[PDB]
RNA sequence: AAAAUGAAGACAUUUUAACGAGUAAGGAAACGAAAUGGCGUAAGGACAACAAAAGUAGUAAAGAUUUAAAGUAAUUUAGAU
RNA sequence: AUAAACAUACUUUGAAUCGGCCAAGUCUGGUAAGCAGGACUGGCGAUGCGGGAUGAACCGAACGUCGAGAUAAAGUGCCAAA
RNA sequence: CGAGAAUAGAAACUCUUGAAGAAGUAAAUUAUCUACCCGUCUUGAAACACGGACCAAGGAGUCUAACAUGGAUGCGAAUGAGAAUAGCAGGAAAGCUAUAACAUGAAGAGAAAACGAAAAACUAUGAGAGUGUAGAAAUACAUUUAGCAAUAGUAUCUUUCAA
RNA sequence: GGAAAACUUAAAAGAACUUUGGAAAAAGAGUGAAAAGAGCUUGAAAGAGUAAUAUGUGAACGGAUAAUUUAUAAGAAAAAU
C-alpha cells in the first residue's frame, strides 16, 4: 500500500525476501546437488631423486 | 504478512493493555547503512550558520 | 532550557556584563544567606550583605565569625575584623572573603531592612500559594484517571515490569550483517567477555552449592 | 569533501602533479575559446565541425509559444486512462459507450501513429492527428475527433 | 637558436608495444560502392525470401 | 566446572567482583614447569641406542 | 612457549642530511630530488624503508616478554583479556592515577594478567621505608 | 563542450544571499495573522 | 632477471558486490557458495552478473520479458537488474526472477496471474537452474554513447556535446 | 593469479606458484575474500565501567626534556624529571 | 615449425611529453672538430651494482630483506681477494 | 641372487655457561671496508651555474557557477518539485507536509513553410539447460533444446535537395 | 603612511630586620600550598656557562662489521622403577 501521509512513497522490498543463506543451504544438501567438503591436500617438498633413495 | 503482536503496557500501574497491536509494516523495511549515510551526510550540515573572514 | 530571547547564554557576553555592572545592580549580587535561627525569625532565605552584620565563614581555612568591615562592591568581596594577616613588617591588613562563603548570624536592621525583610516575605508566601493551586490541579487530574491510585505514589520506590515478552522480527538475523567492523567487533568482545563473567559465577556456585 | 582530494596525496611531490618541464602556469592557450580559428582549430574542427558561421534565417522576435505542440503515439493512448478502464470497455463495440481519450486536458496536442493500438474501438480527442496516426484509430475501429 | 629537425629514433619500439591492430572481419564484409546490378539481384532475392517467411509466419 | 583458562588465585582480603569466587573455595596449585619426562634407565650390560 | 622474534634491521632509519641540520628532524622522509644521493641509491648511502625489512607476520608486534600489548584505563579493562592471559599484557596508559593503578595491578593479579607498568608512578617507599 | 560563463564581469558584488529566506516566512505570516485580527475579512 | 612480455597487475574483474548493500552481499556469497560447490555454469553466470555495476546493469521491461517469453510458457525469466514496466503494451502471465521490480511492473506481473520472485527464492526453486531463461538489458540505448568519438570522422560520427551557440 | 574455506577467528583467512629497479605521471573514499594499505593536526555528531553513578584527571591534565619498547616507515606506546 | 588463458579484443576518462644526448664492421656538408644533419638498433635521460685507477653512455649484469654456493666481465709480484 | 606381495623388526640422548647478569639491544671510542652539497632548470652539476649563516612560528591547487565521464544511492516513462511560496507541532536559520508552475526525458529530421516512424521483422556467431557413455577422482566425448548481451549485414518506416 | 605590546598569587600576604657594600645589590631571615620575586603561569630551538666522560698529523658528519666500557635485562622448579 501507498503512504498516505507521504505522497508517492512506498517502502520498497529487499533485495533478497528472506535474508538468510542457511535454508537454501540445506535445500540443495537435501536434493545431493552439493559436492563434499575438500581439504586441500599438504603439497610434498621437492627432493632429490638422485641421492634421496626414498 | 502475520506481522507478529506488540503489547502495549501501562506507564502507571504497570499492567499490560488487554488488546495487542499488529507490528507495523515500517518495521520490516530493508535496513540499508548506506543509503542512512548518504541522507544524514547531508542533512547533518544543514544547521550550519554562515561564515566568512 | 532557556526561551528568552532577551538573554544571551554566552559565557563571554556573560563575564563583561559581570565586570561593567554598575554600583546599583553589584549590590544584588553580594547576597549571603541566612542562618537557621533568622530564617525561621523572618522566613527569609538570603539578603544582600551590610555592614556591620555579622556573620561565620563556612568555607575556606578559618570559620571564625565576625563582625562586617567592609563591603568592597569593585572588588565584589567583603571583609571581617578578626580575619587578618600581619604584612610582614608587623602591620595587619584585612583578608577580602566572598560574601557567598559565609551565612549571616546576626543583622544590622536600621529601618529600611525592615521594609526589604517584609516585602522578601510576602513573596515566599505567595508563591507557596501559587505552588499549591497547581499541584492540586495536577493532583486533580491524575484522579480523574486513575481513582484507585494517588498521588503520593510518585515519591516512593518504583518497581519495574518484570514480563519479558519476545517479539519475532524477520531483521535479528541480519543484525551481525549490519554492522560495521569497528563495531561488530566491540559486540561481539562484550558477548564473549560476558560469557566468560557468566561461567565463573556458575563454577562458583557450585563450590558455595559444595 | 577535501581530505579526499588529490592535494592530499601529493603532499611532498615538489610540482604536485603537473609536471617538471611543462611547469603549471597561468595559460595554456589563452583565455576561454580564445583562437578558434588559429591554434585551437584542430580542437573545434575536431569537436564542433559547425561552430563558425551561419545558417539559417533570424527570426528577430520568435514566438517559441507557437511552436508548443506536444505530441503522443497511439501505443501510448490507452495509458492515459489505464489499464483497469481499457480491460472494462475491452468487448465494446458500435452501438454503445465507449471511452473518450481526450488528450488536451493531460496536456497533448497532436496525436502521432507509433507502434500498435489493442483490438479495442476508442474515440480519440485531440487538436492535430497525423496521417498514420488516423488509419491506425480507424482500422480498429474507433474515431478521431478535433478540439479548440 | 636552431633545433633538430626530426628523427624516427624510437618511432618503431613506440609502435609495437600496443602493436598494430589489425582490422576485424566486418572491416572486409563491406558492400558499399558494389556493382548496381549485383546489389540489385541480391535485394531482389532478399525481399523474395523474407516475403516466402512472414507468409509462412503468419499462416502458423 | 572452571574454565580451562581460569586458575582462581587467592585475593589478600581485597576487593573482588561478585562473580568471582571467594578465598573460602579457592586451594591454590603450585606452578608446574617441567613437562618433559628425563631419561630412561637400562640394564647396565645394554648399551644406549645414543 | 615462545619463539625466536628475528628483526632484519635493529638500526633507526634516518632522514637524509639529518645529522648535518638542525631543522630537518630525523623522522624519515623519501627524497625526492632529481640530483638526490640517498634516491639513486649511490653506493655507501643506499638505505631506505622498504617493505622486504618487514618482520615475521606471526612475531609482528610481539612484545620481547613474549606477548603483545593490551592498554587498560580501568579494572573493567582487564576483563577484555582474562581468557588470553597468555596472550595479552596489560599496560595502564600514562595518565591513570596512582590511586587508580593499585586496583588494578592488585585485580590483575588476581586475574593472573601480567602488567608492564608494574612500578609506575610509586609512592616515595625508595628512602627510609 | 564549448563553455558559456558571464563571469568576466564582477560577479561577487552581483552576488544576493538568500540567508533572510527563513525570516521572511515569518514575518509575512505575523502580518497575515495580524490582518485577520485587526479587522478579520480584510485578508480575506 | 627475467625478460617478461608484461607484469602481473590486478585482472579487471569483480569479484564481489559493489558497495555496502548488505542484502547484495549476502546474494554474493549464496552465489559464491552454490557456483564452487555445485560447479554449474548457471550459478557461476549469476555470480559473474551480480557483481557487475549499476551502469552495466541495464533494466528490462515487461514487453521484452513478454516476448522472449512467448515460447516458454511453463519457464522462469531471470534477469539480474530491474525491471521495468512498459506501459504501452499488455503484460502476460509469466514468473520472473529479478533483483527489483518497479512499483508498476510489479502490479502489472501479479494481476495478470504471474509470480515476482527474488534470487533467494531462485535460488530454493531452481539453484542450478533448470526452468531459467537467462535474460540481460540492452547496452547501446545510452544516450551517452552517442557523443563518444570524434564528431568530425567521415564514418560513425559523434554527437556533438551542445553549449555555447549550438545552432 | 588460481584453488579451499567463510558470520567474525584474525595477522586483511589457508595453500601453491610466479613476480619485486625507476624521473615526469597515475592509482579519491566505500566495496569478505574487499577496484593499493596506512600515519599525523584541528573541529562537529555519536560510542567508551552494562547491576542505578558507566573513558582519564589535585593519589596530578595538557605541554616540555630525556630513557626504553612496538612498527619497513609515516608515527605510536610507557617510565623518570 | 614454434610460442601464447593473469591469452586475446578492447571501451571510456585522463596525466605527463614532443630542448634531447651517446655508440657504431653507417651516410651526407666540411680541412677537420667533444662540429652540423640523417637510416636501423641498443642505451643514457629515468639507473644503481661488479670491472675499465678516476668517467651519463664502454664490458658483465639491471636492484624486496638476508644465509650458503657455484659464476660473468675481468683479473692472480705489493697496494689487492686470487 | 632375487623385485612385487604376504608374515615378523627395532629411536628416545649427553656436557658446559647464565640474577656474581646468559642471549640480544642501545650509547661512546677504536680498527678494516665504505661515503663529493642539498633544492632546481638542464642532453648533462659535487661543480669555477643559481638560492641557502643559524633557530622558532606563519607559508602556496581554495571557493563559487556551467558541462561531461566514472564509482556507490533512490525512483523509473518517468525523475525532481528544500521554484518561489503556504501550513504543522515547539518556543526551532533544524524537521515534516503540500496533485504543482516548470526543468531534463519519453520522437525525430528540416533554413523554413509544412511534416512526423513495424513486414507485431530477417540472417550469422554466440550466453544457459538437459540426456547417455566412458575414463573412472576430478573430467572428457556424443545428442536434444535455447537463443539474451554484443558486432556486422539486411527488408521496412519518419524527415531532408541529400541518410 | 601607520605599528609593536595579553597572563605573579586564591588572596600582595609585593620580602623589610641583621651583616658586607659608596650605592645598586648580595648573604641570611621571613610570606606563601608552591617563589610563582614583579624582566613574575609553562618555558622549546638557535647561542653560551658550569660539571661529568671520551677523542685528536691539512676538514667534519653518516653506514656495515667486530672489540672494550657503561646501561638495560632472562629463573624456582626439580629424575628413573
Amino acid at each position: 500500500k501507498m503512504a498516505q501521509g507521504k505522497s508517492g512513497f512506498r517502502i520498497a522490498h529487499a533485495q533478497m525476501a528472506v535474508p538468510d543463506m542457511k535454508r537454501v543451504v540445506v535445500a540443495a544438501e537435501k536434493a545431493k546437488l552439493l559436492r563434499a567438503k575438500i581439504v586441500l591436500p599438504k603439497v610434498p617438498k621437492r627432493a632429490n631423486p638422485l641421492k634421496n633413495w626414498a | 504478512s502475520l506481522r507478529p503482536f506488540v503489547t502495549i503496557y501501562d506507564g502507571i500501574t504497570g499492567e499490560a493493555e488487554k488488546t495487542p497491536v499488529r507490528l507495523p509494516a515500517v518495521f520490516l523495511a530493508p535496513i540499508r547503512g548506506d543509503v542512512v549515510h548518504f541522507v544524514y551526510r547531508n542533512q547533518s550540515k544543514n544547521t550550519r550558520q554562515p561564515e566568512g573572514v | 532550557m532557556k526561551f528568552n530571547c532577551k538573554v544571551s547564554s554566552n559565557p563571554s557576553k556573560a563575564r563583561k556584563a559581570l565586570y561593567t555592572a554598575n554600583a546599583s545592580q553589584r549590590a544584588l549580587m553580594m547576597s549571603a544567606r541566612l542562618s537557621k535561627e533568622l530564617r525561621e525569625k523572618y522566613n527569609v532565605i538570603a539578603i544582600p550583605i551590610h555592614k556591620d552584620d555579622e556573620v561565620k565563614i563556612i568555607k575556606g581555612h578559618q570559620k571564625v565569625a565576625g563582625k562586617v568591615t567592609a563591603v568592597r562592591r569593585s572588588k565584589y568581596v567583603i571583609n571581617i575584623d578578626k580575619l587578618t594577616k600581619t604584612k610582614a613588617n608587623g602591620q595587619t591588613v584585612p583578608i577580602a572573603i566572598r560574601p557567598s562563603n559565609v551565612i549571616i548570624t546576626k543583622l544590622f536592621l536600621n529601618k529600611d531592612r525592615e521594609a526589604l525583610l517584609a516585602k522578601k516575605a510576602e513573596s515566599r508566601k505567595s508563591y507557596k500559594e501559587l505552588v499549591a493551586k497547581r499541584n492540586e490541579e495536577v493532583a486533580k487530574a491524575f484522579t480523574a484517571v486513575y481513582p484507585a491510585l494517588n498521588m503520593d505514589i510518585f515519591g516512593k520506590k518504583v518497581e519495574p515490569i518484570t514480563e519479558k515478552k519476545p517479539i519475532r522480527i524477520p531483521s535479528k538475523k541480519m543484525a551481525e550483517k549490519l554492522m560495521s567492523k569497528p563495531t561488530l567487533r566491540a559486540y561481539k568482545t562484550g558477548i564473549k567477555v560476558h560469557k566468560a563473567k557468566n561461567a565463573i559465577a556458575a563454577y562458583k556456585a557450585a563450590l558455595a552449592k559444595k | 569533501a577535501t581530505r579526499f582530494r588529490q592535494t592530499r596525496r601529493r603532499r611532498g611531490h615538489v610540482s604536485m602533479g603537473y609536471g617538471r618541464i611543462g611547469k603549471h602556469r597561468k595559460q595554456r592557450g589563452g583565455r576561454g575559446n580564445a583562437g578558434g580559428q588559429h591554434h585551437r582549430k584542430t580542437w573545434f574542427t575536431t569537436f564542433h565541425p559547425d561552430y563558425f558561421g551561419k545558417h539559417g534565417m533570424r527570426v528577430f522576435h520568435l514566438k517559441a509559444n507557437k511552436y508548443y505542440c506536444p505530441s503522443i503515439n497511439v501505443d501510448s493512448l490507452w495509458s492515459l486512462v489505464g489499464k483497469d478502464v481499457q480491460a472494462q470497455y475491452k468487448n465494446a463495440k458500435v452501438g454503445e459507450e465507449v471511452p473518450v481519450i481526450d488528450c488536451v486536458k493531460h496536456g497533448y496536442f497532436k496525436v502521432l501513429g507509433k507502434g500498435f493500438l489493442p483490438k479495442q474501438p476508442v474515440i480519440v480527442r485531440a487538436r492535430y492527428f497525423s496521417e498514420k496516426a488516423q488509419q491506425k484509430i480507424k482500422a480498429v475501429g474507433g474515431a478521431c475527433e478535433l478540439t479548440a | 637558436s636552431k633545433d633538430k629537425n626530426r628523427s624516427s629514433h624510437n618511432q618503431s619500439h613506440k609502435a609495437h608495444r600496443n602493436g598494430f591492430y589489425k582490422p576485424k572481419k566486418s572491416a572486409y564484409m563491406s558492400t558499399k560502392g558494389m556493382n548496381v546490378q549485383v546489389l540489385k539481384n541480391t535485394k531482389a532475392q532478399r525481399k523474395f525470401a523474407l516475403a516466402k517467411k512472414l507468409e509462412a509466419k503468419k499462416a502458423a | 566446572s572452571a574454565p580451562q583458562w581460569f586458575v582462581p588465585v587467592k585475593a589478600g582480603d581485597a576487593k573482588v567482583p561478585a562473580y568471582y569466587p571467594t578465598d573460602d573455595m579457592i586451594q591454590e596449585q603450585k606452578k608446574k614447569l617441567r613437562t618433559r619426562k628425563g631419561a630412561k634407565i637400562t640394564a647396565l650390560d645394554k648399551p644406549a641406542w645414543n | 612457549i615462545k619463539p625466536k622474534i628475528v628483526k632484519k634491521y635493529t638500526g633507526h632509519f634516518k632522514r637524509f642530511d639529518s645529522n648535518r641540520f638542525l631543522r630537518v628532524k630525523a623522522s624519515w622522509r623519501v627524497p625526492r630530488g632529481i640530483d638526490n644521493r640517498l634516491r639513486r641509491k649511490f653506493k655507501g648511502t643506499n638505505l631506505l624503508p622498504k617493505i622486504g625489512y618487514g618482520s615475521a607476520k606471526a612475531t609482528r608486534n610481539m612484545l620481547p616478554c613474549g606477548l603483545y600489548k593490551f592498554p587498560v584505563r580501568n579494572t573493567t579493562d582487564l576483563e577484555m583479556i582474562m581468557m588470553q592471559n597468555r596472550k595479552y599484557a596489560a599496560e595502564i596508559s600514562h595518565a591513570v592515577s596512582a590511586k587508580k593503578r593499585q586496583e588494578i595491578i592488585q585485580r590483575a593479579k588476581i586475574l593472573n594478567i601480567r602488567v608492564l607498568n608494574a612500578d609506575a608512578r610509586i609512592k616515595k617507599q625508595e628512602v627510609a621505608q | 563542450a564549448v563553455s558559456n560563463i558571464h563571469f568576466c564581469k564582477d560577479w561577487r558584488s552581483k552576488v544576493h544571499t538568500w540567508f533572510k529566506q527563513p525570516f521572511r516566512k515569518i514575518r509575512r505570516h505575523q502580518t497575515r495573522v495580524e490582518k485577520a485580527k485587526a479587522v478579520f475579512p480584510a485578508t480575506i | 632477471a627475467i625478460d617478461l612480455d608484461r607484469h602481473h597487475v590486478r585482472k579487471h574483474v569483480s569479484k564481489t558486490a559493489r558497495g555496502n548493500n548488505a542484502y547484495m552481499k549476502l546474494l554474493v556469497r549464496l552465489y559464491g557458495f552454490l557456483a564452487r560447490r555445485t560447479q554449474s555454469k548457471f550459478a557461476k553466470t549469476i555470480l559473474h552478473r551480480l557483481c557487475l555495476s549499476r551502469v552495466n546493469r541495464p533494466i528490462v521491461s515487461t514487453s521484452k520479458l513478454a516476448c522472449l517469453m512467448k515460447k516458454h510458457p511453463e519457464e522462469t525469466a531471470v534477469c539480474v537488474n530491474t525491471v521495468t514496466y512498459d506501459s504501452r503494451y499488455p503484460v502476460p502471465k509469466m514468473n520472473v526472477c529479478a533483483l527489483k521490480f518497479t512499483k508498476t511492473a510489479e502490479a502489472a506481473i501479479t494481476k495478470a496471474g504471474g509470480k515476482c520472485l527474488r534470487f533467494d527464492e531462485l535460488a530454493l526453486k531452481a539453484p542450478t537452474g533448470r526452468k531459467t531463461v537467462l535474460i540481460r538489458g540492452k547496452r547501446n540505448v545510452r544516450e551517452a554513447l552517442k557523443h563518444f568519438g570524434k564528431v568530425c570522422a567521415k564514418k560513425n560520427p559523434a554527437k556533438q556535446y551542445k553549449g555555447k551557440q549550438t545552432k
